[PDB]
């Protein structure tokens, strides 16, 4: 079978502290002697809009509690950096790790830490959708978690979570500050945009079904890169780049993308009861890399 | 209808 | 929506090693001055059963090679224990957690730290099915990849990978050696037993999909536990215990236990085309634990 | 056949 896995939490989960202020608490990533963390906590209002230019201004920083476990961090200072606070704390955080700041794009894969309370609870994996947002697992007290990905020895910090739309799924906002697909820091009544299927994402998941001998969707057609290229922009898919990352699924499966882009234009909308390694529909879950990483341990 | 975490 | 996570792995990370006998390589749990790995690292075969106790009397020390990282452990003896070796080292593990050791009951859920070459590379949650496997994701060098479950700031280790029967799902041995459903450390025809659907952990689900608004598939009748308990026996299914743990999740629900017992039985084998929570049977996979854990943030 | 991971 094919599954959504996390890449190991350790590196990341003493970086995660508690961020209160006033009745406010959610988690912030500390880092060096900095604490990153959504501006919300500052804001005395949850439901109705938030003026968070004045709420900065009436900041006191001795209503700030931050703690790691149940060592407490006195605050030094703070600064708003679009959907985060900067904020300066007495100590070096000892166990920072060697991190860098990136911003995901639609397709790619990470890592989620779930956090409540400045503890980590859970990880797991996610896929960033052509929406600009994510399918998490959050509940009130989530906000600050961290998504990352490691790569090398390094750790590369991509998301911290900011908001529930009322579809169900997530946005955050990247270590810049910048909310993931332009969604606004404020209880306003957004809905979530129109997204895609990632086309790359789904020929992989259908070359892991070749793989594991799930054949019977295989189509007898072929189509090129550019022709299905411009089906899947009126189909709710995106669109095919380069196709050489498939070269190794396509070597052991001798099945090309060709015939794989034929059978998802019959497969789109339409299975008849069928289902491939237990989907009853296209996943958009699995990139290349994840598949190539868990069925043969190569990258 | 969006709420903040 | 219903996630399977993984608890936070970094108190695990740093008990992991490589051992090397000869040519093989797996991983080992390292734990005080003691390593614990599958025994089958000193035995090379590939179609017929393997004399352990031979295997054992022929072991030479100086074959071994155990690191954590880049630092070499000195080997100072071996015995053998189930389907393990204790193989006692150079020195302690200074990162040694608070810990105990816990065999897991079918039903049960736990995590996995997938590991290779002495390296943590994946985690993801698991669920100890009747059976006494689990569907894991493991391929060549798993071996030695640790299960394992956070308990109140303790950690309880309750696996080790062993084996992938035929049909794909996965046995390991508890941290005392015993191999999971009397199955055998072998390469040896060993048959998937059968199995049975969770009973209690398909109750949590569908009081999941009550709470996230699925509430077209309900039972207006009801049975009592003691009675579709004696259904459930001659139907793969598991019986239902005490019933308590439920209560939290009726509360939030109205609906008892008794009714959704009823629904399992107008379910059972017997869907639609419908889903529940995208499932188009009935999931094993989810504890009350969890389902609560997730929905409320509370144990 | 059984495999030995």
């Amino acid at each position: 079978g094919l599954r959504k896995m996390a890449q190991p939490s350790g590196v990341v989960e003493k970086c995660i502290v508690r961020v209160c202020y006033g009745n406010m608490a959610l988690n912030g990533l500390w880092l060096g002697d900095i604490v990153m963390c959504p501006r919300h906590v500052i804001a005395s209002s949850t439901t109705s809009t938030i003026d968070y230019d004045y709420a900065l201004s009436v900041l006191r920083l001795h209503n700030f509690s931050i703690s790691s476990g149940n060592v407490f961090l006195g605050v030094v200072s703070a600064t708003m950096r679009g959907a985060l606070l900067q904020i300066k704390v007495n100590q070096n955080n000892v166990h920072t790790p060697k991190y860098t700041y990136r911003t995901v794009r639609p397709g790619e894969s990470f890592n989620i830490l779930a956090c409540y309370d400045g503890a980590a609870a859970g990880v797991y994996g996610v896929n960033m959708r052509s929406n600009y947002t994510i399918r998490g697992s959050f509940i009130n007290g989530a906000c600050g978690s961290p998504g990352y990905n490691i790569n090398n020895g390094t750790v590369e910090f991509c998301y911290l979570h900011q908001l529930e739309l009322g579809s169900g799924c997530h946005v955050g906002s990247d270590l810049d500050g910048v909310m993931y697909g332009g969604y606004e820091d404020q209880p306003t009544l957004q809905v979530e945009g129109a997204s895609s299927l990632f086309t790359e994402n789904v020929l992989a998941f259908l070359y892991a079904a070749l793989i594991n001998g799930s054949t019977w969707w295989l189509s007898s057609s072929r189509i090129a890169v550019d022709r299905f290229n411009e089906w899947a922009v009126h189909n709710g898919m995106t669109t095919v780049g380069n196709t050489d990352c498939f070269s190794i699924l396509a070597a052991k499966t001798g099945v090309d993308v060709q015939r794989l882009l034929a059978s998802i234009q019959s497969l789109h909308k339409n299975f008849g009861g069928k289902q491939i390694l237990g989907h009853t529909s296209l996943t958009d879950e699995f990139t290349t890399g994840e598949v190539v990483r868990q069925m043969y341990g190569v990258n | 209808x969006a709420v903040l975490x």
